[PDB]
RNA sequence: GGAUGCGAUCAUACCAGCACUAAGGCAUCGGAUCCCGUCAGAACUCCGAAGUUAAGCGUGCUUGGGCGAGAGUAGUACAAGGAUGGGUGACCUCUUGGGAAGUCCUCGUGUUGCAUUCCC
RNA sequence: GCAGGUGUCCUAAGAUGAGCUCAACGAGAACAGAAAUCUCGUGUGGAACAAAAGGGUAAAAGCUCGUUUGAUUCUGAUUUC
RNA sequence: GUUCUAUCAGGUAAAGCCAAUGAUUAGAGGCAUUGGGGACGUCCUCGACCUAUUCUCAAACUUUAAAUAGGUAGGGGCGCGGCUGCUUCGGUGAGCCGUGCCAUCGGGUGCUCCAAGUGGGCCAUUUUUGGUAAGCAGAACUGGCGAUGCGGGAUGAACCGGAAGCCGGGUUACGGUGCCCAACUGCGCGCUAACCUAGAACCCACAAAGGGUGUUGGUCGAUUAAGACAGCAGGACGGUGGUCAUGGAAGUCGAAAUCCGCUAAGGAGUGUGUAACAACUCACCUGCCGAAUCAACUAGCCCCGAAAAUGGAUG
RNA sequence: UCCGUGAUAGUUUAAUGGUCAGAAUGGGCGCUUGUCGCGUGCCAGAUCGGGGUUCAAUUCCCCGUCGCGGAGCCA
């Protein structure tokens, strides 16, 4: 329903909902969740434990147990992450990783970034940095009481996404 | 095939069970193909339908559905070929015959004592072909109507419940052939 | 074509449907829970409704006293923080002191001593006080209970200040003190236990003295000056106004009013049928043409 | 197998609701409180799971006899068989519906008596109906309650149904 | 003529789409030292007006597919009572009191009770 | 007679309150297929409730979190039996 | 107890659930390997298999809406005054007591004591569930037998009439009126000739799928004195021994193809042929004859299918 | 035909508490030995067919094919 043709912006322009940096490997294969250390450094705040629910067929009977780790960041902290993260995968590159929904994600070792290797006791190769982009009004699908779906009208587009991010430092 | 004669199962008399997910061990259905002829067309080139309609509401045996069809089907191919018009058989074999099977010969037959006693191993199935239902529905083009008519006449000597041939029409073939070209 | 979203709804209609008539407009809007509603309503104590978030929020608050009847609920009194500057006050209408005073204003307004029928003894006013742990006479609460609505039991919080303004207002509302916004948390004086501060009117006072630029008109004591004017006794309002001209009106209302069906569906259908017979391509949603004349009918004639 | 009364056995209206009645019931039914001598249906909402009587009772109309906390006692009489007694049923107001028939009736009674007063100060119809009412001694009721609950232990249907 | 709170009727109250509570009778919105909270004010929440009408809340319309309700169009199924009524029979039938159904047209993209009460 | 369950298992698999709302599908994430995980959008009872069937319920009765002990003693009008 | 309200059996179209199985149109996207190509100084496209989604034809659980139908439920008021309650030293009614006032049936009927066979049924009708079925088994709802005469059904526990003190007379019910046997060899009309056939119901009275130019009857189409239908009789040259195919068609194994000159009529032919070659009839047309004909639907009865045991019957 | 009773690798035959399966022989590979054999190190199962219950079934139910035992009167 994209209504652009008016007299526009400041509510329309994109913002960062979140950056989630998530590891998926498992326990035992590298450790407890020790690339939490590496997350800890790159992002700047502590990652939180990922448990699983549902199926595996492959070892992974324990269910409730540590297997993964994540950092959902946002404000300045997400952006500050983007700046370092944004520059490492090369550019430019590419429409395919963007969804139509207007989010984009990439992989690489935590060791990419400025950072000491020396502090991370382990490095671990890859897992999604995910960037959630959205308009101001999101708060309607998010907030509890008066949830309303986000309309086609509101929802970010890959074109819109590429533009706002391509606007900045890549 | 191995005997039980169909009169016993002819009457619409007992409660209707066709439920496959509870009724375990249910054997092969038939007819092997229900609509016979083309299948590159639907009704188009065939501006005549002929039907066989039941006078008598009854349970018709699964093999009788094949037997009535096969006599009709050779008349179709032996007088109008492989990829001709299209016939449809339109009542199908819902009614699972459980019913006493496998008798023995002591002073037991009924093996446990005399009993017998449901959880019977299944024998076959019948179709409920009720009054005025269209058992066979055949779309044809007019010169070959008389060919479908002998084929329906051969069909009726091979099920129990008496039927009449009719050239079938809903909106004629003469409100269709107006209403078609009035809204284009 | 493909396509998602619509298609996974329009087929599974019957489900839809059910989703809109399981609950109605205040739940569809997402406003009122009908399990908290039932907890609080069954007894005839009235609902002491105090809204404050995704509603009226970050700007004003309201307290309403609601009873049941055959027609619908029925508010017996209400107070809005926007009426609170009438009694002199001009500092912020969303804060703890505003909420506190808005609850007194509803509570003073509900007795106000009404109707022939009266009631101001044993002992309304319980002053604009300062306060300690609820002094009543004293043991049984009735004719108001707190309907927090969507708003939380979050320990030491502004819904409780509204509740405290009810209590020091001559309403008696049920209580025990173990998540509550106690005494100084309006401001008042305080404090005890595992929860903390021992200031909160007087919030902003602590802040303001940590220097920086913000709102005009001073300081910590300006809570005290016009909490003190809201300690005075002075029922009741609202209001005197001139009524009302003719008619309705309004330029917004007008460029919206009124009706138009039938006729307008007939003008639009005429436009559609003329648009078809002058071209023939697609209809409205989504397909057909060869060659039509409205509506369900056209599709049946384009098969055979 | 002996017969019983599987208290939960055969239940499709008695617990299912139409498409139009599905989902949570609005709490106004849960809130509704009645006065003694109200005539109220018993007929469960199926979408409330507690406070229900034993399912056979549903579609009978009872008199509100007394109340205990939250649920109410409503008096009903069982039906069919032999010598059957009044029984009292404990039911919350979620399954108990006010009789509109009884309200309509109450109204139709007042209408009748507005006219009785008018037509006895300047009007004429009946005469004979004026002769009973005016005499009577009244009143309420429990002699005639025991009178009610002795022929509804019915007579000839009991012998008729007592063999076949 | 009506937006803002609490609700009744809970498939006439939808999915979808187009105008509007609004220069001092909202929500988006800004500060997050804070009570509160999170992993992370995003939610949550003390605080609060610079912007916005762009929404949400909700207001004028759109029946489009959905359906309540009804109008014609399918008296057809079905069934209660009764027949030395018919039929070899499964079965039918008259009489007595009753009678869904699909299509098309239609109405309908709310209604109602208490509030705060408002621009004209 | 058809169809199929209970003779266990549970101090949390109870209680309450705040706070949340699905299953699932598409789209996105180097590697992973079982791949969880992490995200977004759509999402009304199709999920979830130990256990048959069945029926029920969406700020819940379901989810999450803390706390708690009422699986306390004694009495019972009445329904089932 | 009809009328008011409730809500409910119930099972067809639709919805969720699910559907065997076969009959599928349009059209997006999965997967796999292979093949082909222009476009341009790889791309992109196409093809070989699967699934969305538009979606037709047919039963099956739940729900609509049942329609239904029986069920099945139900048929005093006011004021005054005291006292009370639950739920803010807070709002209210309700309860209670006291006192006054004002208001289509028709004994089908309540309570108590003490006693009985039981505490094993049957059948019919309706609705069923099992069972091939059964004078089966097992329920539901009812009427009867049991425990019910008398009259009809040849006889006959439960079908019909009918519920009975005894007797007398009258009239009837069911059912019947040729004789046996009271009472019609009744009236108007029509069908059947098989001794069909003398029969509601019955373990008891059989008769089917299917067939029948027997006969009657109803209807519709076409053909008719611009002469029909049938029969009998009579006319048909030439292209050219029709093109294919094949020992061979050549009218006449099989398969093109079916026109015309010359004509008033006159088809490249209807059945009979010899290994193959050998003739006759016939399409169409005409006469003779003179009146209805033919086609087709529908229906009745009858006929057929129709074989069993000591001796023939609808009593 | 009724009541009882079993089955696990090529073959004969152990075993469990619901989360874990063996042995011996036979056989497949080396070494003995001139060569085989005697002997000596090494190795290797859809627990009968079948469906169900459960967090997890070789193990707990139900059915069946086979192989067993034990009954079957008064004619």
């Amino acid at each position: 329903m994209s209504t652009e043709k008016k007299q526009l912006n400041p509510m329309r322009d994109i913002k960062v909902q979140k950056l989630v940096l998530n590891i998926s490997v498992g326990e035992s294969g590298d450790r407890l969740t020790r690339a939490s250390k590496v997350l800890e450094q790159l992002s700047g705040q502590s990652p939180v434990f990922s448990k699983a629910r549902y199926t595996v067929r492959s070892f992974g009977i324990r269910r409730n147990e540590k297997i993964a780790c994540y950092v959902t960041i946002r404000g300045e902290k997400a952006m500050q992450l983007l700046e370092s993260g944004l520059k490492v995968k090369e550019y430019e590159l590419l429409r395919r990783n963007f969804s139509d929904t207007g989010c984009f994600g990439f992989g690489i070792q935590e060791h990419i970034d400025l950072g000491m290797k020396y502090d991370p006791s382990t490095g671990i190769y890859g897992m999604d940095f995910f960037v959630v982009l959205e308009r101001a009004g999101y708060r309607v699908s998010r907030r509890r009481r008066c949830k309303a779906r986000v309309g086609i009208h509101q929802r970010v587009t890959k074109e819109d996404a590429m533009k706002w991010f391509q606007v900045k430092y890549e | 095939m191995g005997r039980r004669p169909a009169r016993c199962y002819r009457q619409i008399k007992n409660k209707p069970y066709p439920k496959s997910r509870y009724c375990r061990g249910v054997p092969d259905p038939k007819i092997r193909i229900y609509d016979v002829g083309m299948k590159k067309k639907g009704v188009d080139e065939f501006p005549y339908c002929v039907h066989l309609v039941s006078w008598e509401k009854e349970n018709v045996s699964s093999e009788a559905l094949e037997a009535a069809r096969i006599a009709c089907n050779k008349y179709m191919t032996k007088n109008a070929g492989k990829d001709a018009f299209h016939l449809r058989v339109r009542v199908h074999p819902f009614h699972v015959l459980r019913i006493n099977k496998m008798l023995s010969c002591a002073g037991a037959d009924r093996l446990q004592t005399g009993m017998r006693g449901a959880f019977g191993k299944p024998q076959g199935t019948c179709a409920r072909v009720d009054i005025g239902q269209v058992l066979l529905s055949v779309r044809c083009k007019e010169s070959n109507a008389k060919h479908a008519e002998e084929a329906l006449r051969r069909a009726k000597f091979k099920f129990p419940g008496r039927q009449k041939i009719i050239h079938s029409r809903k909106w004629g073939f003469t409100k269709f052939t107006r209403e078609e070209y009035v809204k284009l | 074509m493909s396509l998602q979203g619509g298609f996974v709804k329009t087929q599974k209609t019957h489900a839809y449907f059910k989703r809109f008539q399981v609950k109605f407009k205040r739940r569809r809007q997402g406003k009122t829970d009908y399990r908290a509603r039932i907890r609080l309503t069954n007894q005839d104590k009235n609902k002491y409704n105090t809204p404050k978030y995704r509603f009226v929020t970050n700007k004003d608050i309201t307290a309403q006293i609601v009873y049941a009847t055959i027609a619908g609920d029925i508010v017996m009194a209400a107070a809005y923080s926007h009426e609170l500057p009438r009694y002199g006050l001009e500092v912020g209408l969303t804060n703890y002191a505003a909420a506190y005073c808005t609850g007194l204003l509803l509570a003073r307004r509900v007795l106000t001593l009404r109707g022939l029928d009266q009631e101001y003894e044993g002992n309304v006013e319980a002053t604009g006080e300062d306060y300690y742990v609820e002094p009543a006479d004293e043991r049984r609460p009735f004719r108001a209970l707190l309907d927090v609505g969507l708003i939380r039991t979050t320990t030491g919080n502004r819904v409780f200040g509204a509740l405290k303004g009810a209590l020091d207002g001559g309403l008696d509302i049920p209580h025990s003190d173990k998540r509550f916004a106690g005494f100084k948390k309006d401001e008042k004086q305080l404090d005890s236990d595992i929860h903390r501060k021992y200031i909160y009117g007087g919030h902003v006072a602590d802040y303001m003295r940590s220097m920086a630029e913000e709102e005009p008109e001073k300081f910590q004591a300006h809570f005290s000056e016009y909490l003190k004017k809201g300690i005075d006794a002075d029922g009741m309002e609202s209001l005197y106004k001139k009524v009302h001209a003719a008619i309705r009106a309004d330029p917004t209302m007008a460029k919206s009013t009124k009706k138009e069906p039938a006729t307008h569906k007939r003008y639009n259908l005429k436009k559609l049928t003329y648009e078809q017979r002058k071209a023939s391509l697609v209809e409205r949603l989504n397909a057909l043409n060869s060659s039509a004349g409205a509506d369900d009918d056209d599709e049946e004639e384009d098969d055979e | 197998m002996p017969a019983g009364h599987g208290l939960r056995s055969r239940t499709r209206d008695l617990f299912a609701r139409p498409f139009r009645k599905k989902g949570y019931i609005p709490l106004t039914t849960y809130l509704r409180t009645y006065k003694v001598g109200e005539h109220v249906d018993v007929k469960v909402n199926g979408a409330v799971h507690k406070g229900m009587p034993h399912k056979f009772y549903h579609g009978r109309t009872g008199r509100v006899w007394n109340v205990t906390k939250r649920a109410i006692g409503v008096e009903i009489n069982k039906q069919v068989g032999n010598r059957i007694i009044k029984k009292r049923i404990h039911v919350r107001v979620e399954h108990v519906q006010p009789s509109r028939c009884n309200e309509e009736f109450l109204q139709r009674k007042l209408n009748n008596d507005k006219l009785k007063a008018e037509a006895k100060a300047r009007g004429e119809v009946i005469s004979t109906k004026r002769q009973p009412a005016g005499p009577k001694p009244g009143f309420m009721v429990e002699g005639t309650t025991i009178e009610t609950v002795t022929p509804i232990p019915y007579d000839v249907v009991n012998d008729l149904k007592g063999g076949y």
